[PDB]
């Protein structure tokens, strides 16, 4: 049953049939490092540590973030006896122990408004819970932490946040310390049958002294009283006037990074046990005794309906050297070093025209890590390839890859590249908004002219980039992408091509275009 | 049964005969101005069968900030259902449950697709309760028919009906109500 | 193109072979005995040696782990595997279409049996394109992108050896 | 008709085997990670596996040529360490056509000395050469001497031999008097502190002596600044300490700016800083007397100190021996541990990091265990440990069938200690030891 006829058939079909070629041709990219600028972050992860690295410097960051108090939250009314007229209790209400003087309960500070009692402060505890880390996970550091406001100091809010260079020293005031703790990323001070577990989840556990335990609890306490006998409801903007929020501020160590994912406080209190019908305090079940208490908790975190903010300092004269190299650009990710392309956009659309293009294929592609270091920076594992216009409107407006306009590729370690492999659509984009222009502006149109406004209609930029995918439709497997979004841990990687290419042709990428020629 | 657990209008309008509650068309909702009188109990007759009523529009020194396309958005909520009349879901806080600081902490936040056909809306952050008793990912779609009449820090009410509920609702034919506390832009 | 492929590969090696018995030079070729298989010679051809030695002086073992530039190729020249796509393997390369090659990491007895009995008598930095039979390479069926019945030609760089994989990478 | 090769051997201790290199070349087989000192009673009666080859016939030399018992145990304790006296277990293997013929040996190489184990030795190397013993002492090295100093303007020495720590060295069994001694008026010596090529002095009249091989001093025109007075050196910070990414260079110490107490850090060549706004001020808490130090090199490659010390005569809620540590000369700070895992107060405790880990040794004054009584350890800085085995005290033997006269164990004395560049740890007694004592852990020798 033969379905082939081979070759023979061509030469007498029609001209137009058997004129359409194939072809390959390549166009010269140039590429250089350009700085950061003022990028928007907002992220829920916070960063607190230092490294140092032998190539760009000392690396170091730390965080502000508010604490959220959700709605009505109250603590337990203080505990009230009811007698009769010979003296006797019949009944009471409410949970909290409020008598003092009693030996019983030196345990805790009684904390007042006016001259009444409202309540104790037992504890005071904040952790920083975290998943995972950069660096060595030995090296003994020490971090120290700071209540926000004061006197004439600013507050943190939806235009001030975002900016990674923020100047913490006007949003806290120094003798506002809560209180230090020294750790090393894992706990070793934990045995290994804890630290196995799977719902076990590292932190900085760094609880106050007394002093400023019943300074900040008494404050948090008064304002939930004050709000609850005016019949209001505890807002976290009621909260925010209690207890500003902290700052976690790195005094010493060199290595590690911490990922705080979320700050969480406990303010702890005394509490009677009580009877369920008639309301009166337990007796202890054991020997001897006077009443029966425990100790309870109101929590106090995080939670993307307040605001947070990091400070990542990158040292800023060994970056401004780095951007001066001619010989290779650099992609130092977080609000480091991004590289732009030139692309030929215009010899593209002289000298291709009336082709169909079938493939655009842009290459970035780099060195080796240098010196063989233990725990140094890795390469950036996804990068974003975006037109220069939307360089910074892509992040603000949260948007995900357009395709006709931006392009996300992977690192492929067995090669040292990033491939893009078919860049046409922007391409496309590009030469159709130049022959709107020279369509718009008709006989009184210059070609030089408008190259030399809009310098950034052919210009492209290379972005580290962190990108995450659903998990559902998790057996029929699609994996969609739900948000991309600057990456902010520490790495780099060393790229070919340069600013010296814009004279020498050594220096200078091949941007690889085929297509089907019709021979019209 | 197949075409007999659609008589969920049933047990709706059980519900709605239960309490005080009058009905407002749509076209009667977008001439009064817009406002849904609380003193009288209203709620509007959308789309798809949803019953919805706004208490707090939101945002009224502003005005400005409404929600829109690729919006993260911050969701709290008390989940009641109507065939057995029971607190089924919840990420807020009340006394009778005070001292259960998993269950409030930390709340839901969804991504939202507004392109032009076929609304959408994606979990980014399951609360607890959520994500231990229904694990899925995809936002009720009645929720999602609300935001273009209200703005940011809104309080609304709703019945939403099993064609348009969540993973649990469209398999067991359920309708429930939501008591939305707060929709937030997401911070940080 | 790829007609009666076994014939003409089994014709390859031994034009190889004879050419070491009868050409002036040796044509340029080398050759080793095969300890599992005492009689039967692998031919290669010795290269410029590096200069970035990790001065490891003797010969890798059997059962110890190897640091390498690699490229393999079939008889017309047609790319199979390897570090590197080029004729030299690429560090601090000047063009900017190649990228430098990265290292692999092997064991030599976790490889075809014409690399594990060539491995075992190069010293570290030595250069050799070498040319196995199919009896000593995958053979028979082949893998992915082998024909079946191939002789394979490779391009070695040793560049270390150790006893684990910690020590090395 | 091959010779193919997988051989193995099964669990010695608990989950754990050991690998054998295979040398198809030069026909052997070994293991490169020796067998612990405890296998010679486990390989008495042991079992092989995994012996894969083409044709399992395999045959050993006894006359005869008696078949392998492949699936049998057998004894192995005749053929360890066969490189010398030699004495292989030689084997012989059949190609499948019984043509082609190979014979392997075999050798199984041990431990004759347990790796992480501190070796004292029998016996002191060397008495203490000081005259008066009761007097205070110091231990220190330069160059290629080691140098004991003694407060009565009195030096002795000691020189070390080529180089390469892991060579068959011998050193320290004489000591020779400095005999141009006259080390300066109104010295401190428990104050000498190294320099890159340098030792430093203070007096207790507050002057900085320095030396450039301890055989003469003088005073120094750069450090001994007017308005400022000095009341401790604590550590140098250099190139030759570590890997410093940091580029530090100088010595830190504290001065005592118009009556109150800042760190200050000395730069290489040139005086203290004392502008007042910008130095900082020494907590109530940190050690004044007998202070000890080390620097080292983090992971990241900066340089790192610690120092531990005597406190002030009396504070309040002291308990426990803390630890101060500094990445720079400017401020140090303390790590102070919350939890249980603090280490006891001690009475002039010295500090050392050593094979990968932090020792700190001292006398207990608890009045049921008063003395010296162990080594404290800690993996990471912040959790301390007593070392109840191996790394013990000098004089504390194992059974041979005991404490020493001359051990530290139980002693309450004077004393120094030094670590010199061949890992040594040297220790000297005062009244009441009146020894020297030397002793490095075993893995630190070898060539692995």
């Amino acid at each position: 049953c033969d379905d082939n006829t081979g070759g023979l058939g061509l030469g007498m079909f029609p001209g137009n049939d058997q004129n359409i070629k194939g072809k390959l041709s390549t166009f010269d990219v140039t590429t250089e490092s350009v700085k950061t600028g003022d990028i928007y972050a907002k992220t829920n992860i916070g960063y607190i540590g230092k490294f140092t690295d032998e190539t760009f410097g000392t690396y170091q960051a730390g965080f502000l973030a508010q604490l959220n108090c959700p709605d009505g939250l109250t603590f337990p009314e203080p505990y009230k006896e009811v007698t009769d007229a010979s003296g006797n209790v019949i009944s009471a209400t409410g949970r909290m122990v409020v008598d003092d003087k009693d030996p019983e309960n030196k345990d805790v500070t009684f904390i007042k408004d006016g001259n009444q009692i409202i309540g104790n402060i037992r504890a005071v505890e904040l952790y920083l819970w975290y998943d995972s880390y950069f660096g060595d996970s030995l090296t003994a550091c020490r971090l120290s932490v700071y209540e926000l406001g004061g006197n004439g100091k600013e507050t943190l809010n939806l235009d001030n946040a975002y900016y990674t260079d923020i100047n913490p020293e006007d949003f806290y005031d120094s003798q506002n310390i809560l209180g230090t703790k020294a750790y090393t990323a894992v706990d070793l001070s934990v045995k290994d049958s804890i630290r196995n577990l799977s719902t076990y989840v590292p932190s900085v556990h760094i609880a106050f002294k007394e002093d400023i335990a019943t300074r900040v609890g008494g404050n948090i306490l008064t304002a939930a009283r004050k709000a609850k006998n005016a019949d209001k409801e505890f807002n976290s903007q009621l909260f925010r006037e209690a207890f500003q929020g902290i700052y976690v501020k790195s005094d010493y160590g060199d290595g590690t990074v911490l990922y705080i994912d979320q700050p969480q406080m406990n303010v702890v209190y005394k509490c009677y046990a009580t009877d369920s019908i008639t309301g009166k305090k337990l007796q202890k079940k054991d020997g001897s005794g006077k009443d029966s208490t425990y100790y309870s908790y109101r929590v106090f975190a995080t939670t993307r309906e307040v605001i947070q903010a990091n400070q990542l300092k990158n040292d800023p004269e060994r970056i401004d050297a780095l951007i001066k190299e001619d010989k290779n650009t650099y992609l130092k990710s977080p609000a480091g070093i991004f590289t732009e392309a030139t692309l030929p956009i215009s010899d593209i659309q002289n000298e291709l025209t009336g082709d169909t293009l079938n493939a655009v294929k842009l290459t970035f592609t780099n060195y080796n890590q240098t010196g063989d270091k233990k725990f140094g920076m890795a390469i950036p594992s996804t990068v974003m390839l975006v037109r220069k216009k939307f360089q910074d409107s892509f992040f603000k407006d949260n948007k995900l890859s357009d395709g006709v306009s931006s392009y996300l590729t992977s690192h492929t370690s067995s090669t040292n590249q990033y491939v893009f492999s078919n860049i046409t659509k922007l391409v496309n984009a590009c030469i159709a908004e130049k022959e709107e222009a020279k369509k718009n502006a008709g006989s009184s149109w210059d070609e030089t002219k408008w190259l030399q406004e809009n310098p950034d209609w052919n210009k492209v930029v290379l972005i580290p980039v962190l990108v995450t995918y659903d998990s559902s439709n998790t057996t029929t497997g699609q994996a969609n992408i739900i948000r991309i979004q600057h990456d902010l841990k520490p790495g780099y990687v060393r790229l070919k091509g340069g600013s010296l290419g814009k004279t020498n042709p050594d220096y200078k990428l091949k941007l690889e275009v085929i297509s089907t020629d019709f021979g019209l | 049964y197949a075409e007999m657990l659609e008589d969920e209008k049933n047990a709706v309008n059980k519900f709605i005969k239960d309490k005080g509650i009058r009905i407002i068309s749509q076209d009667e909702f977008e001439k009064n101005d817009t406002v849904t009188n609380l003193e009288r109990n209203e709620y509007v007759a959308l789309s798809d069968g949803v019953y919805m009523q706004i208490v707090d529009r939101g945002s009224a020194e502003n005005k400005t900030d409404t929600f829109a396309n690729n919006n993260e958005i911050c969701v709290r909520y008390i989940e009641e259902d109507i065939m057995t009349r029971d607190t089924t879901c919840f990420n807020v806080f009340l006394e009778e449950w005070g001292d259960a600081n998993q269950l409030y902490t930390n709340p839901a936040v969804f991504r939202y697709v507004a392109e032009g056909s076929y609304v959408y809306g994606t979990f980014i952050q399951m609360d607890y309760y959520w994500a231990s008793y229904y694990q899925s990912t995809a936002v009720p779609a009645g929720w999602l028919l609300a935001l273009p009449f209200v703005r940011n820090y809104a309080h609304v009410r709703l019945i939403v009906p099993s064609k348009v509920g969540h993973s649990s609702a469209q398999q067991y034919v359920n309708p429930y109500y939501y008591d939305i506390w707060t929709f937030s832009k997401a911070l940080n | 193109k790829y007609d009666n492929w076994r014939a003409r590969n089994e014709a390859f090696i031994d034009s190889l072979a004879n050419v070491y018995a009868t050409a002036s030079g040796r044509g340029g070729l080398e050759r080793i005995e095969m300890l599992t298989a005492p009689g039967n010679y692998i031919y290669y051809k010795e290269m410029e040696p590096m200069t970035d030695h990790v001065v490891k002086a003797g010969n890798p073992k059997y059962t110890d782990y190897v640091k390498v530039y690699y490229k393999g190729t079939n008889i017309l020249g047609e790319y199979f595997d390897g570090n590197f796509k080029g004729d030299n393997p690429v560090v601090d390369g000047k063009d900017p279409s190649e990228g430098d090659s990265p290292t692999t990491i092997f064991q030599v007895s976790g490889v075809i049996t014409g690399w594990g009995e060539v491995l075992q008598r190069m010293e570290v930095g030595d250069r050799w394109k070498v040319y196995i039979p199919w009896d000593y390479a995958y053979g028979s069926s082949g893998t992915t992108g082998i024909l079946g019945y191939s002789a394979l030609v490779f391009d070695i760089t040793l560049l270390d050896f150790a006893n684990t994989e910690a020590e090395l990478k | 008709d091959a010779t193919i090769r997988a051989f193995e051997l099964d669990t010695i201790g608990y989950g754990v085997n050991y690998k054998f290199t295979i040398d198809q070349v030069s026909r052997l087989i070994y293991n490169v990670d020796s067998l612990p000192v405890n296998a010679d009673t486990i390989i008495n009666s042991i079992l092989i596996k995994t012996l894969t080859t083409a044709s399992g016939i395999v045959t050993m030399k006894d006359d005869q040529d008696s078949i392998v018992n492949i699936n049998d145990s057998i004894d192995l304790t005749k053929y360890v360490n066969a490189t010398e006296k030699n004495n292989f277990l030689v084997l012989k293997v059949w190609a499948p056509n019984m043509e082609v013929q190979n014979e392997y040996k075999v050798n199984i190489r041990m431990h004759t000395m347990v790796p992480d184990s501190l070796s004292w030795g029998k016996d002191p190397i060397a008495n203490n050469p000081v005259r008066n013993t009761a007097e205070k002492q110091k231990v220190v090295t330069l160059g290629d001497k080691i140098l004991l100093f003694a407060q009565n303007n009195e030096i002795y020495s000691t020189a070390i031999p080529a180089g390469s720590p892991t060579d068959r060295l011998n050193y320290g069994q004489k000591w020779d008097k400095e005999t141009t001694g006259k080390l300066p008026d109104g010295a401190d010596v428990t104050s000498i502190i190294r320099f890159v090529d340098k030792l430093y002095l203070l007096t207790k009249n507050k002057e900085v002596y320095n030396s450039n091989d301890g055989l003469t001093w003088t005073k120094d025109e750069v450090l001994n600044s007017d308005g400022v007075s000095v009341t401790n050196l604590i550590t140098s910070f250099s190139d030759s300490d570590g890997s410093n990414h940091k580029k530090i260079n100088g010595i830190a110490g504290i001065v005592e700016i118009n009556g109150e107490k800042y760190f200050s850090f000395a730069e290489k060549d040139v005086t203290w800083e004392k502008d007042i706004d910008k130095l900082t001020v020494v907590p109530a808490e940190f050690p004044i007397n007998n202070l000890s130090a080390d620097v080292y090199a983090t992971e990241s490659g900066t340089l790192n100190a610690i120092v531990v010390g005597n406190t002030e005569d009396g504070l309040d809620n002291d308990t426990a021996t803390v630890v101060w540590a500094s990445e720079d000369g400017k401020a140090w700070i303390p790590m102070e541990i919350p939890s249980n895992n603090n280490c006891p107060k001690l009475v002039d405790p010295s500090i050392i990091h050593y094979n990968d880990a932090f020792y700190i040794c001292g006398k207990e004054t608890k009045d049921d265990a008063k003395g010296f009584q162990k080594f404290y350890t800690s993996p990471t800085l912040l959790v301390w440990k007593g070392v109840d085995r191996m790394f013990m005290l000098p004089g504390i033997l194992p059974p041979v069938k005991s404490l020493h006269e001359s051990s530290f164990k139980g002693k309450e004395v004077n004393y120094t200690m030094v670590v010199d560049r061949n890992h040594y740890i040297w220790m000297v007694g005062g009244q009441g030891i009146d020894k020297i004592w030397r002793g490095r852990v075993n893995k630190l020798g070898f060539l692995i």
